[PDB]
């Protein structure tokens, strides 16, 4: 239903002919997406298992339908890119997608650890590929091998973690099975059994250290702006870690108490960077690294108020910070400089894209309930169950909150552009609707956001 | 950061050394306009102009990081209690809170009857 | 020396060869492409799309809680001294302790 | 039945224009004048359930579009049409009434004509959700949607500098107001399982931690107050109709408007009685100084509603809700008038927005003039220019109490305070002779401006009239002391007016003076710009530049793998380049290998 | 008579007029949606009796589409 | 109806007796507002309501009733505790919605008393402190997220509580 | 030079009166007095005695300093409309227009295209005429003038056509 018509992808881009290409793969994508919302949303009491133990059914995961949202959208703004070059190269690194996408439907929808741990590392395999090509500034490689040594140097201890619990408690498996762990007795030969299984997620979900995966990642763009969107997807990619604290260890946070701490300054320290900055993509990398740590707070209380902010907040996220990429990369393939300062001139010259500009920058404040409101504040009443002293710090996050969408605004918002030359069209049909594909699936969630969280919801 | 007095037009001299000071300012300044003078009149460019001052900017944040910080000092450290430091800062505020509301629950309650969201 | 390294050229679709479009090249596939099929995905999956997200298939017991607490509330106050909630699924355990 | 009917009408008229603005149908220039159009059924719907109130009547509604059903708990878009909520919608329609009509003669003949109109209503309709906010979480949507659609109206004019930062520090300022506001949230559902206003009339839980680290920090941020307001003299760069509504019903009631409707928690709370008139005694002095020195037409009446701000946040401190409303209500008549008649001013003189350059004189200006003399008086206590129906009832009230004496004599010294800058409009600009702003200057009347000044009079004399007297009061104040208490609320503005006139006629009326170089002033701007504009933003960049990027966020926080690296790297290099070559030298390490394996570990 | 300040207009104007025009071919089904509560009946609240738990549709109240 | 229990019934008279004038201003739109677009909008429902005329029946709402408790089958299984852990997740997301039938009970006595607020009603105000007291115990609140399994132990820990203060006395 | 330094702060001095003083009578009479005080030192030139003046001038104005000067309407910097009231739209972006569009109103695309004919065949000569003046490094403080008469164009020509209109 979900798998073999995305695999058909594969088939499509090559056997078409060179003068077309792009449409196939974009309109025909769109009818799949249509289908994913048609079906997994039917649920009862507990989310029943789809089938055999492959690709199974979601309990938790709207988080799917973002996939199947960017799926076309990963296609539009990479239009502008790969075009100077061969057709080959063209049906290359759309198939590279397809692989992604291929792989990113399969760690959501199969309810496991054994063989979603073998999809959880397989989604860092088609992304090196399209980040160490491609990428018109230099440091490709001290921002590639970045990437997996990063990922890899954390996420590798899961072997010795999941199949350590497999061999003494029953097995992992279908998750809905279970319910054989007993609670951990918390002990010193316990603490690296905890550790080897958030390791792993706590490179993915930025904190505050070992955070330098994310920049490197956003700042060298691998193609234009459409594959930055699919750094977005791994960010959310790691959401294991709503499946192991509730499961694996349930009496186990007094060991988390000390990573809290770590994900709590990662957000003024985070934040603070994300003013002074140069680069205009970078701005939007630092954004995403606090924005993010909102969620990983939320995990860590284990309170069932938090999931519902935790999970909210990943698909806010990844249908905000993509729809601000979108943005850079409209300024990039213009100016084609990624530098705030030099970049300046909105609705002089960008008149109807500067309208998606404020949109955009909103969201990531506090606006009427779209997502973001759903998401942010249900973390922050979350925390002061937690502790009193949490909304202290949390409350000074939601000034700064701010100071990334209005200082990438005012920076633009001047309407001088005297070095600038280019930039006489100032969007295509496809630039446009790039805008439109992010803001209006959030503008559908402001009626029913039931399908944006719901862990027993 | 001001003085006593805000500098605007404090201590001013004609002199000998002065006077040939800001010739030597004025002979940059011109050097570096009439470069951009080519530049910008003229229909057949059409882009946006490099200007290599600019991209030296950015690249003293983006790049020069590991080429520097080769002399550590006493600086360093000091930079390192600011940083790692904060965060054992909260160590004794979260733990002493934690401890005053987990006594509560098992003797003297202090929470509230009408309590049910997480 | 560079030999062969200068090659790089700026280049941008705009309006020139082009009139109004915003796929590379040709006129025919640009009008089929960029306003057909990339609004048709437009008109399926927001419009038609909106129709459903969690409106109308119940979505896990929403709709079907209301009215089965309201029957259960009436059938309890009349019998019953306890509402709902006093002992939630624990009669005659084997001990504790 | 036709109360719940007839209540979502206004809140339907006001969208019509939004639901019209995406295409539909075509309407050249006519669009402008379709927002008066929209506006003005809009207030005739309004009066009828606020003549039901007076007579019988009150109704809750819901529109049944709950979102959330997340743990015990239900949010609908819920509309409360009760006293305070009430009385406040004909009141705040009526001032727009006017602004939008307003709207036609200044910003005339401008390219972005149809997108000016287009905020307004949301800035409208943003209002009009906070004021009918039954839930808490409704209430975030009014209370962030008028400090978020602000953005878009202070910094309307398109400039490369200056004109962003106030639009800027408008929401910086505010979200530091934001902090405790939030806090309200999460402490509102933990202690508390309801969630929405309804609570908190049954089973008063007493705590300190709610209102004062809560809605007192949320009173800070929006509506001036003492804690952060360097934004009102900025937000006077933008356009005067924008700058009129700021500051006479929509964004300067937000902070007082949640107060007013949390009159339970303050009535049985005593250290937030204190607190909440401390704060507000700072508020009433500060602020009217402030109004003295600063010398441009749009800022003097920026400082002036601050310094009406203290009365407002004294009304909250005094435990009477009652009268909290009346003022601020009364406060909507006064300075819709008086921003854009002095307005007019600015836009005749060509562009002047100084009272030294200006010379609008009475016998020059003869409609315009003429709402400025009544405009004035009626901020000071004046027996019939309702100024007695507003804020006189609030001094002959705070006598009688057993609290602070200190804000007591802090707030008698403001009353009198208001007489000065208000003359500072008349007497140093208007009346006189004229300094002559520029050669061959044009003012005249246009169709207009008579339509807009004139249907104002009807509400700055007629709101002492059918707001004081329809309303139902509880507990009457006057009492005790003819002398003391009655009279010395009327007496501050008499003894005031007699003190600005004989100051300002010494200095304006010399010839041969000298103006003394040396004083003592931190008037000119409270030394704000000091503290919260050099320091405050520099403290934030500073920890941000020489800290956290320059060592942590680049540096030591990266030093976890290039640590390994550079010393795998020296690890690396002592196995390929170590034994040059040679057969003799592996084959002498094969010795000691087999040694190891015998001595050095027990194996046989 | 002034020539004034220039924007591009004709491609922003167009985005607009291409939106709009999907959303008009696919407001025909809503203008339906309307007509499906109007002409067939939505759903009563009644007790079951023991002959048939499914048919069709298990269980769904409200609107027609549902079922 | 039936279930919310709210006020009996409503007086609302009017007299007017004190002054002629055009009578009521309030009275006058009630009269011409009912006849001018009201009753068009009673007679627009009314035609409707009748073109339906064919109606499902339906089920609606659905039976399956306790099939064995968790506190009655131990042991590790998935045979056993599937059938178990489906109906302690039924009754919590009843018991959701059951709080919230109550809280709007709390909600309607605010609004039509309004002056007493909390010198009255009294039954409301009993019954919400009865309810949430015993879903804070018994139905999580204080035991992280749901979970049947660990359930029990929030049921024992309640239960040893019992048995060691009474011993005592 | 000595010569500029005291006419930058006369000029300062006389606009700053104006903050202090209410009345233009009162202002007038104040104008006289400062003439007064500088023309007693104007009489005679001196190296050493002017320079100490000049220092001096400094005080007395800093004590007054701060009384919220007046910058009257639409100045560089100081307050009331710096940037604002005037948006603009650039030269750049006329030329962008797109054809059915650019067809309404032709009297403005023709005779603009009869100017962008004339500024690409002049911009050839106007790069030689450029560095044919006599510096050798690139330039000396300002743009020299045209010498030429019959070519026309002194260097730059989109410095002054095309700015801005209110």
């Amino acid at each position: 239903k979900y798998i073999i018509p995305t695999i058909m992808l594969m088939p499509l881009t090559w056997l078409s002919k060179n003068n077309m290409i792009w449409v196939n793969s974009t309109a025909h994508s769109l009818l799949i997406s249509f289908t994913s919302l048609l079906l997994m949303n039917q649920f009862g009491d507990n989310s029943l298992n789809f089938s055999l133990l492959f690709f199974s059914d979601s309990l938790s995961t709207p988080l799917l339908i973002l996939t199947m949202w960017l799926l076309p959208l990963m296609l539009m703004a990479s239009q502008h890119h790969l075009s100077k070059e061969n057709l080959t190269r063209k049906k290359l690194f759309i198939t590279m997608l397809i692989s992604l996408q291929l792989f990113l439907i399969m760690t959501f929808t199969a309810m496991e650890l054994i063989l979603f741990y073998i999809l959880f590392e397989a989604t860092l395999v088609p992304t090196l590929i399209i980040i160490t090509r491609w990428g018109n500034q230099t440091e490709r490689l001290n921002a590639g091998l970045y990437f997996l040594f990063y990922t890899l140097a954390g996420s590798l201890p899961l072997l010795v973690a999941l199949i350590y619990i497999q061999n003494t408690v029953g097995s992992l498996n279908f998750l809905m099975l279970q319910y054989w762990v007993q609670p951990v007795h918390n002990s010193w030969s316990n603490v690296f059994m905890w550790l080897a299984c958030m390791m792993a997620f706590m490179v993915k979900m930025p904190l505050y250290g070992l955070h330098l995966w994310l920049p490197k990642a956003h700042v060298e763009a691998p193609i234009a702006g459409s594959m930055v969107l699919a750094a977005v997807l791994l960010k959310l990619g790691g959401y294991g870690m709503l499946r192991i604290t509730l499961i694996l260890n349930p009496m186990t946070d007094f060991m988390a108490y000390p990573f809290i701490m770590l994900s709590l300054w990662g957000m003024i320290m985070t934040s603070s960077i994300c003013l002074r900055q140069t680069d205009l993509k970078s701005l939007i990398a630092y954004s995403s690294v606090s924005h993010m740590a909102l969620v990983i707070v939320a995990i860590l209380i284990q309170t069932p108020w938090s999931y519902m902010g935790a999970t909210a907040l990943m698909i806010a996220h990844g249908l905000t910070s993509s729809m601000l990429f979108c943005l850079a990369n409209s300024n990039y393939e213009r100016i084609h400089s990624r530098t705030m300062i030099l970049a300046r001139g909105l609705q002089t010259l960008l008149p109807l894209m500067a309208t998606w500009w404020l949109l955009a920058s909103l969201t990531n404040l506090a606006l009427p309930p779209t997502i973001n409101l759903i998401g942010e504040l249900f973390v922050v009443m979350s925390t002061f169950s937690w502790s009193n002293i949490t909304i202290i710090l949390m409350g000074v996050n939601m000034v700064i909150t701010a100071l990334y969408s209005l200082y990438m605004l005012i920076m633009t918002q001047r309407g001088k552009y005297t070095y600038h030359i280019n930039n006489i069209s100032p969007s295509f049909t496809r630039e446009n609707a790039l805008m439109s594909l992010h803001i209006l699936p959030l503008l559908l969630l402001t009626l029913n956001p039931k399908i944006i969280l719901g862990p027993l919801y | 950061x001001x003085x006593x007095x805000x500098x605007x037009x404090x201590x001013x001299x004609x002199x000998x050394x002065x006077x040939x000071x800001q010739a030597e300012r004025l002979a940059i300044r011109s050097r570096l306009k009439r470069e951009y003078q080519l530049q910008y009149y003229d229909p057949s460019r059409r882009g946006v102009i490099e200007d290599p001052a600019l991209v030296r900017w950015t690249y003293a944040r983006s790049a020069n990081i590991y080429p520097n910080f080769r002399p550590n000092t006493k600086t360093s450290l000091l930079g390192a209690l600011f940083g790692i430091g904060p965060l054992v800062f909260w160590y004794y505020v979260f733990k002493t809170d934690r401890d005053r509301k987990e006594k509560l629950i098992q003797e003297g309650k202090l929470d509230r009857t009408f309590n049910i969201s997480y | 020396r560079w030999q062969e390294d200068p090659e790089p050229e700026d280049e941008n679709l705009y309006e020139k060869n082009p009139d109004s479009h915003g796929y590379d090249k040709d006129p025919a596939v640009d009008i089929w492409n960029m306003r057909v099929v990339f609004f048709f995905g437009f008109s399926i999956v927001l419009v038609l799309g909106s129709t459903f997200v969690a409106y109308l298939p119940d979505y896990r017991m929403q709709e079907w809680a209301r009215r089965e607490a309201e029957r259960l509330v009436k059938y309890r106050e009349a019998h019953g001294l306890p509402i709902m909630e006093s002992n939630c699924f624990d009669p005659s355990k084997i001990q504790l302790p | 039945n036709m109360f719940s009917s007839l209540s979502l009408v206004t809140l339907l008229l006001l969208t019509m224009p939004i639901m019209m603005m995406s295409f539909n149908t075509y309407k050249p220039s006519n669009y402008p004048l379709y927002v008066k159009t929209a506006i003005s059924y809009a207030f005739i719907t309004s009066m009828i359930p606020t003549m039901m109130f007076i007579h019988s009547g009150q109704e809750l509604i819901i529109s049944n579009w709950h979102w959330l059903t997340i743990q015990t708990l239900k949010l609908s878009l819920s509309f409360k049409m009760d006293y305070f909520s009430m009385m406040f919608i004909p009141v705040a329609l009526f001032v727009t009434w006017s602004i939008m009509e307003f709207s036609m003669w200044y910003m005339y003949s401008d390219p972005n004509i149809n997108k000016f109109f287009k905020y307004l209503l949301l800035f409208l309709i943003t209002m009009l959700i906070l004021v009918t906010a039954n839930n808490l979480f409704q209430l975030f949507i009014g209370w962030e949607g008028v400090g978020i659609m602000s953005f878009l109206l202070i910094g309307w004019w398109y400039g490369r500098a200056d004109a962003n930062t106030a639009a800027l520090q408008a929401i910086l300022y505010n979200r530091i107001g934001d902090i405790g506001f939030i806090l309200a949230m999460a402490w509102f559902l933990t202690n508390l399982n309801t969630w929405d206003l309804q609570q908190i009339f049954m089973l008063n839980p007493s705590d300190s931690n709610m209102p004062l680290i809560g809605l007192a920090l949320a009173a800070t941020g929006k509506s001036a107050q003492f804690g952060l307001h360097p934004w009102l003299p900025s937000a006077m760069e933008g356009p005067t109709p924008v700058s009129a509504l700021l500051h006479s019903s929509t964004m300067v009631v937000a902070g007082i408007f949640l107060l007013i409707r949390f009159y339970p928690l303050t009535e049985n709370n005593k250290y937030i009685q204190s607190i909440t008139l401390c704060l507000g005694a700072i508020t009433t002095l500060f602020t009217a100084m402030c109004a003295l020195t600063q010398n441009d037409i749009k800022k003097i009446i920026a400082f002036s509603t601050s310094s009406q701000l203290g009365l407002m946040m004294v009304t909250i401190g005094i435990n009477q809700p009652y009268l909290a409303f009346l003022h601020i209500c009364t406060h909507a008549f006064f300075k819709a008038m008086l921003f854009m008649c002095s307005g007019s001013i600015i836009h005749s003189l060509n562009d002047e927005q100084d009272i030294r350059k200006m010379g609008g004189l009475f016998k020059a200006m003869p409609f315009t003039t003429t709402a400025l003399i009544v405009g004035s008086l009626a901020l000071t206590g004046m027996p019939f220019l309702t100024g007695f129906y507003s804020k006189d009832l609030i001094i002959e009230a705070a006598n009688t109490s057993y609290t602070n004496a200190w804000a007591l004599l802090m707030t008698l010294i403001a009353t009198s305070f208001t007489a000065i800058y208000s003359t500072r409009i008349i007497f140093f600009a208007l009346l006189g002779q004229p300094r002559f702003p520029t050669l061959v200057n044009i003012n005249e009347n246009n169709p207009l401006l008579i339509n807009s000044i004139k249907r104002l009079l009807i509400g700055s004399l007629f709101a002492g009239y059918i707001i004081s007297n329809n309303i139902p009061p509880t507990t009457i104040p006057q009492m005790t002391m003819p002398y003391y208490l009655k009279t010395t609320a009327l007496i501050v503005t008499i003894l005031g007016f007699i003190l600005a006139l004989e100051i300002s006629n010494m200095t304006k009326n010399l010839k041969y003076h000298y103006p003394s170089n040396a004083f003592k002033f931190s008037t000119l701007l409270g030394y704000f710009p000091t503290i919260m504009h050099r320091l405050a933003p520099y403290m934030n960049l500073s920890m941000s530049q020489k800290s956290a990027s320059s060592l942590l966020d680049l540096i030591w926080l990266e030093a976890i793998l290039p640590k390994t690296i550079s010393l795998a790297q020296m690890k690396a290099s002592t196995l390929v380049t170590n034994q040059k070559g040679l057969i003799k030298l592996y084959f002498l390490s094969f010795l000691i290998t087999i040694l190891i394996s015998m001595i050095l570990f027990n194996f046989h | 008579r002034l020539f004034i300040i220039k924007p591009s207009g004709f491609y922003d104007k167009r985005f607009l007029k291409l939106l709009r025009f999907y959303i008009l071919l696919t407001g025909i089904p809503v203008a339906i949606g309307i007509t499906l509560i109007n002409v067939x009946x939505x759903x009563x609240x009644x007790x079951x009796x023991x002959x048939x738990x499914x048919x069709x549709x298990x269980x769904x109240x409200x609107x027609x589409x549902x079922x | 109806x039936x279930x919310x229990x709210x006020x009996x019934x409503x007086x609302x008279x009017x007299x007017x007796x004190x002054x002629x004038x055009x009578x009521x201003x309030x009275x006058x739109x009630x009269x011409x507002x009912x006849x001018x677009x009201x009753x068009x909008x009673x007679x627009x429902x009314x035609x409707x309501x009748x073109x339906x005329x064919x109606x499902x029946x339906x089920x609606x709402x659905x039976x399956x009733x306790x099939x064995x408790x968790x506190x009655x089958c131990q042991e590790k299984d998935v045979l056993c505790m599937f059938e178990a852990e489906m109906q302690w997740r039924r009754d919590y997301k009843v018991d959701q919605e059951i709080v919230n039938i109550i809280q709007e009970r709390l909600k309607a006595c605010q609004q039509r008393e309004g002056e007493s607020h909390r010198q009255n009603c009294a039954k409301e105000l009993e019954q919400f402190t009865q309810v949430v007291k015993a879903y804070q115990d018994r139905y999580x609140x204080x035991x992280x997220x749901x979970x049947x399994x660990x359930x029990x132990x929030x049921x024992x820990x309640x239960x040893x509580x019992x048995x060691x203060x009474x011993x005592x006395x | 030079t000595h010569q500029q330094k005291v006419l930058r702060l006369y000029k300062r001095a006389l606009r700053h009166l104006e903050s202090w003083c209410i009345h233009r009578d009162k202002y007038r009479y104040f104008a006289c007095l400062l003439r007064a005080r500088f023309d007693e030192h104007k009489n005679e030139k001196d190296m050493v005695k002017a320079t100490q003046l000049l220092r001096e001038a400094e005080e007395e104005f800093w004590h007054g300093q701060h009384p919220q000067p007046y910058i009257f309407p639409e100045s560089p910097g100081g307050t009331s409309y710096e940037r604002y009231e005037c948006y603009k739209v650039p030269e750049w972006c006329l030329d962008d227009w797109h054809p059915s569009e650019k067809a309404m109103y032709p009297d403005y695309f023709a005779k603009r295209e009869q100017w962008k004919k004339l500024r690409r065949e002049s911009w050839e000569r106007e790069v030689x005429x450029x560095x044919x003046x006599x510096x050798x490094x690139x330039x000396x403080x300002x743009x020299x003038x045209x010498x030429x008469x019959x070519x026309x164009x002194x260097x730059x020509x989109x410095x002054x056509x095309x700015x801005x209109x209110x």
